């Protein structure tokens, strides 16, 4: 839309019902340049790497991931124990994902 | 000043008297009243259920509240639980307040 107007919310409320959880979070992240636009080729060969075992090829790219996909992440200390104490099994069933508020 | 719910109109008294059955009268007429009567007793089941209100915990906190548990550690006996002889005993009375709310 237009730079005066904001994308989006901070949402980070987490609503407990009955068979099910919504756990909303929402964060602030800063990503940088990598490898200064490049592919590189990392081997172990590069530093060091002098035992089979730890032989490696692969390459780095100046793109960034999100990882989200530890617990911590989606749950309070509380949101935990309200749900470990209270439940006998829990899975996930959907994920929603935003980006907004860039600034570059 | 005890504790619980006081009520201008509790739940009501359920009295129970089990009749009293004579035993024999004496054949002349007597004005006095009966003293003599038969030995007996009752039993039976009762119900009852009632239907409780809830409030739910609405709290915003971060860090992990206060629980109520048994502890771990292994025991001659489970608490809450019947003894050898078969005896049921409570081992500490439990209070009602753990989660916390803002003042």
């Amino acid at each position: 839309d237009g730079v005066g107007s904001s994308s989006g919310n901070w949402h980070c409320d987490s609503q407990w019902l009955g068979d099910r959880v919504i756990t909303t979070s929402t964060r602030t992240w800063a990503l940088p340049t990598y490898n200064n636009h490049l592919y590189k080729q990392i081997s172990n060969s590069t530093s060091g790497g002098s035992s089979n075992d730890n032989a490696y090829f692969g390459y780095s790219t100046p793109w960034g991931y999100f990882d989200f996909n530890r617990f911590h992440c989606h749950f309070s200390p509380r949101d935990w124990q309200r749900l470990i104490n209270n439940n006998w099994g829990f899975r996930p069933k959907r994920l929603n994902f935003k980006l907004f508020n860039i600034q570059v | 000043l005890m504790g619980g719910f006081g009520m201008k109109h509790p739940p009501p008294q359920i009295l129970i008297k089990n009749t009293p059955v004579p035993a024999d009268p004496p054949t002349a007429f007597n004005k006095d009243k009966l003293n003599s009567f038969i030995t007996q007793y009752s039993t039976g089941q009762v119900s009852v259920e009632i239907e409780w209100e809830l409030q739910k915990e609405n709290s915003k906190r971060w860090n992990p509240e206060i629980q109520y548990t048994s502890n771990y550690y292994k025991s001659n006996n489970v608490e809450f639980a019947v003894n050898t002889e078969g005896v049921y005993s409570e081992p500490r009375p439990i209070g009602t307040r753990y989660l916390t709310r803002n003042l």
